[PDB]
RNA sequence: AGGGCUACACACGUGCUACAAUGGCGCAUACAAAGAGAAGCGACCUCGCGAGAGCAAGCGGACCUCAUAAAGUGCGUCGUAGUCCGGAUUGGAGUCUGCAACUCGACUCCAUGAAGUCGGAAUCGCUAGUAAUCGUGGAUCAGAAUGCCACGGUGAAUACGU
């Protein structure tokens, strides 16, 4: 179905992340958090793209919350769980298979299980998405987790993806990240991406792109991004980590 | 058949366990003369022993928890006299006389409303 | 043993003996004999004119002596002439810094002036 | 399943344990031993005269105590009732799965 | 207190939680490091607009029952004059004198 | 100090009111309240008469007098001596 | 809105840190108690000499975090000097909280290196886990303890007597 707001409703902006599933298993390794059975794998494949997964997307703050003291930060720490509102109860990401059952059809649940590796078994990151972003809005499980793929398909098709593809194993710029990303969508919406990288030397780990509230459902154009004055710790070069250590 | 006490000073606790043997002893994983470097504290902790010449006729095991040293020093002391006087019902009565078998029970004073310390209390000058 | 014009102790662990030098304080000696690999525990008696060349060489790297009592002097007449608020505690001679002076700021306004 | 009890009253609290221990045995489960915990002791100091005298103080403290059980093999039929029990006033519990 | 001070204490907090949002993320460009000249700049004189009552340091803890600014106490949000005596009537669960 | 990373502080109603100082040229001096803002290059050559608390006194802004704050030029308690 | 309560010829009270070798400095290495945390306690990793910064696990907590006790101990050095004692004062360069730290914050690095060589007359505390001495936490609290309220470590002296 369409994704659509039911319960609050009153936000700028949706904001799709993404994350470069070598450069996430790396860090996991460097900071010692323990070897989760999703990098216990990490085999290797023929399009070096379909390492750009979903982590998950994001309402923004809605008005009616960010009135009763709210602020981003905290929005985004905690989603759904805020106080005074909305105030559900809390997903755990400690303990993630504890979150209910989401209610997902196999159709979409084997297309979401291609773009978020770690879903369903003894992982559920499905799950906590709901709970976390989802449940408060009143969404549609199958058009939510639905509409990611969707959108994350697409920016591995746009000129995006390709740069990734090329430069894999090999150190960059942002300008050529810039170049790569406007010659899709426009040197207009550059600044609606966010990236974020760990270690020394610089590795890309996640990315995240900011998308105008209207224009979720209806495919990507030049007018379907909000730009935000936040560019992220990446600086002027990175890895495109490859797997491995 | 290892016998046993418990033993406490100020904050302490010290579980130990003897045995017959030539006269090893082990504190944590760790032989005496490691754990405590003070002589003060060796002295304390084989007085029962000294006293009842087993000292090389029984082979004795601790461990301690909480305190600083002449606390622990002192509450394995007490673990012993007790372990001691129960493979031998017999030496209490020398062991007692030695005043080794009662429980210290002397704890830090709390500190008080109005006073610098527990007793210490603020100056004033008459002059 | 004169370095920056000035006699530096003979007997001294360099290390200490640098520190006779106005301008550097402890963290430059340590720098100076390792910038100039000569060891700490060396007396300066006991060295060469070599050794205490190229250690004359690593203390001009730094403003020192004359040098830098001038720089001060600069900065606090700069201060004075301005005639801000830090300037003015300069002048009056108190403390500059914001301490109290209702009690104690004797360091500034030196020993008791009694009344009457 | 674990429940953690806390309570201001302690002969209160050792109701609850015993209330839930004994259903926990009705609707066929083993319960694991109720073990207390820790009773944390928060303490206020105050000044009772309304003016001056600073050496003049009550010193107050509220007591709270953990009870702790557990549900080892959960009886379907165990984990609505143990859900659906009215349980004194002044008592927290947080069954949690 | 003074009528007048227990109000203030109250328009301060409407407004602190109303632009609440608004200065976080204002602030938020600020400590950006990496983040437009243009931007920060801007903001930093965004910030000082927006009103003074609006910020959480302006607010003053008194006492929910009399309004006092000294002596207070967080657990039960009075004074220390109006727990000891609630808490000798035992409106005050638990609370009780102490000895060790 | 301000964290050099935040930038130098002004008060927006001054920074504003040293434009039309700057660009429309005129000579007269300014009342300001503001002892928080910082002197800034485009301060210098212009009187600025700042709040000591009771009264506004005059500044007239120079080179050396940059990065430091107006009222640091505003004494505001009174002491000949006892 | 800005200033003032933080003013300084001076007098008094309560404290802190000292004047050194039963000690200063460097390396190495033991043993506590009690308490706090929710939009709060914030690890690990990266950056920085450092205050800190960025990223972000876990924990409404006998589980996670604050948070490595210190005196002690071994090895080295200083050799009785206004000193390798003391760390006030001041210049320069920073960080963090906060619309904002000129008046008036805490902290950091570099430099500076004052009085003080155990204190007249007087005068105070304390009888045992006490005094002395060493570290730790909390309340208040955006930030702002040498104070206050708590907690353990080491651990004396002497009472003939009225
Ligand atoms: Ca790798
Ligand atoms: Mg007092
Ligand atoms: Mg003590
Ligand atoms: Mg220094
Ligand atoms: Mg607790
Ligand atoms: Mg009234
Ligand atoms: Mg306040
Ligand atoms: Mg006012
Ligand atoms: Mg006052
Ligand atoms: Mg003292
Ligand atoms: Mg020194
Ligand atoms: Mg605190
Ligand atoms: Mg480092
Ligand atoms: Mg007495
Ligand atoms: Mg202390």
């Amino acid at each position: 179905l369409a994704l659509q707001a039911k319960q609050y409703g009153d936000f700028d902006r949706y904001v799709l992340a993404l994350s470069w599933q070598t450069g996430f298993c790396q860090s996991q390794h460097d900071r010692n958090r323990n070897e989760r059975d999703e990098c216990r794998l990490q085999t290797e494949t023929t399009n070096k793209a379909d390492f750009l997964t979903v982590f998950g997307l994001w309402p923004g703050l809605p008005k009616s919350v960010a009135a009763r003291g709210v602020d981003e930060r905290r929005w985004m720490r905690f989603g759904c769980a805020t106080r005074p509102i909305p105030n559900l109860p809390e997903a755990r990401a400690s303990r993630m298979c504890s979150s209910p059952e989401t209610g997902l059809s196999l159709e979409t649940a084997a297309k979401l299980s291609e773009v978020m590796p770690g879903a369903g078994g003894r992982s559920c990151l499905e799950r906590y998405e709901y709970a976390k972003f989802g449940a408060c809005f009143g969404f549609d499980p199958d058009a939510y987790f639905g509409t990611m793929v969707r959108l994350n398909q697409e920016i591995k098709e746009s000129e995006a993806g390709k740069f990734l593809a090329d430069n894999y194993g090999k150190t960059v710029s942002r300008r050529d990240f810039d170049a790569a990303f406007a010659k899709s969508w426009g040197k207009e919406n550059v600044k609606a991406v966010k990236l974020t990288c760990q270690g020394n030397p610089a590795y890309l780990t996640e990315i995240q792109i900011s998308i105008k509230a209207d224009a979720i459902n209806a495919p990507l154009s030049a007018n379907s991004f909000l730009p935000q004055p936040h560019p992220g710790n990446c600086g002027k070069t990175f890895v495109i980590d490859k797997a491995g250590y | 058949n290892q016998y046993y006490g418990t033993g406490r000073r100020k904050s302490s606790a010290a579980r130990v366990f003897i045995k017959p043997g030539n006269g090893k002893i082990v504190i944590n994983q760790r032989s005496l003369e490691q754990y405590f470097g003070r002589e003060t504290a060796r002295m304390v902790v084989r007085q029962p022993l000294e006293l009842v010449d087993m000292v090389e006729k029984l082979d004795l095991y601790i461990t301690v928890k909480g305190g600083g040293i002449s606390g622990q020093a002192g509450a394995i002391r007490h673990g012993i006299t007790r372990a001691l006087m129960e493979y031998d019902e017999s030496l209490r009565s020398e062991l007692r006389k030695a005043g080794f078998v009662t429980r210290d029970a002397r704890q830090v004073e709390r500190k008080k409303v109005g006073l610098r310390k527990a007793r210490r209390r603020p100056q004033f000058s008459k002059r | 043993a004169r370095i920056a014009g000035i006699n530096i102790p003979d007997h001294k662990h360099a290390v200490i003996a640098l520190t006779s030098i106005y301008g550097v304080g402890k963290t430059r000696s340590k720098a100076i004999l390792a910038a100039a690999g000569i060891a700490e525990d060396v007396k300066i008696s006991e060295l060469s004119e070599g050794q205490i060349d190229t250690l004359r060489d690593e203390v001009a790297k730094f403003v020192v002596e004359g040098d830098l009592r001038r720089e001060i002097s600069m900065s606090i007449k700069r201060l004075m002439d301005l005639g801000c608020y830090r300037g003015l505690r300069h002048r009056r001679g108190l403390p500059v810094r914001g301490q109290r002076t209702k009690t104690n700021a004797r360091t500034r306004k030196g020993p008791r002036k009694p009344i009457k | 399943i674990r429940i953690r009890l806390k309570a201001f009253d302690h002969r209160l609290i050792d109701q609850a344990t015993a209330e839930i221990v004994e259903t926990a045995k009705r609707t066929g489960a083993q319960v694991r031993g109720p073990i207390p915990l820790p009773t944390r002791k928060e303490r206020f100091t105050v000044l009772i005269s309304p003016h001056v005298n600073k050496d003049a103080r009550d010193q107050y403290e509220i007591r709270t105590h953990l009870r702790l059980v557990d549900i080892v093999e959960p009886t379907e039929k165990t984990v609505d009732a143990l859900m659906r029990l009215d349980l004194a006033a002044g008592v927290d519990v947080q069954i949690s799965l | 207190a003074k009528q007048s001070m227990k109000a203030r204490e109250v328009k301060r907090v409407a407004l602190a939680d109303k632009y609440f949002a608004k200065r976080a993320e204002l602030k938020a460009i600020i400590s950006d490091v990496n983040a437009s000249d243009e931007d920060r700049w801007n903001a930093v004189l965004k910030l000082q607009t927006l009103p003074r009552d609006s910020s959480p340091s302006r607010q003053r803890n008194r006492c929910r029952q009399t309004g006092r600014p000294h002596g207070f106490l967080r657990k039960f949000g009075l004074s220390r004059i109006k727990v000891r005596e609630a808490a000798m009537r035992g409106e005050i669960p638990g609370l009780k004198k102490a000895s060790w | 100090p301000r964290s050099l990373k935040k930038g130098p502080f002004i008060d927006l109603h001054l920074l504003k009111k040293v434009e039309k100082a700057v660009e429309s040229g005129d000579k007269k001096p300014l009342r300001t309240w503001s002892r928080r803002s910082t002197i800034f290059p485009n301060m210098i050559g212009l009187t600025i008469a700042v709040h000591n608390g009771r009264q506004h006194v005059p500044v007239f802004v120079t080179d050396e007098m940059v990065g430091h704050k107006l009222g640091e030029f505003a004494p505001t308690r009174t002491y000949r001596g006892h």
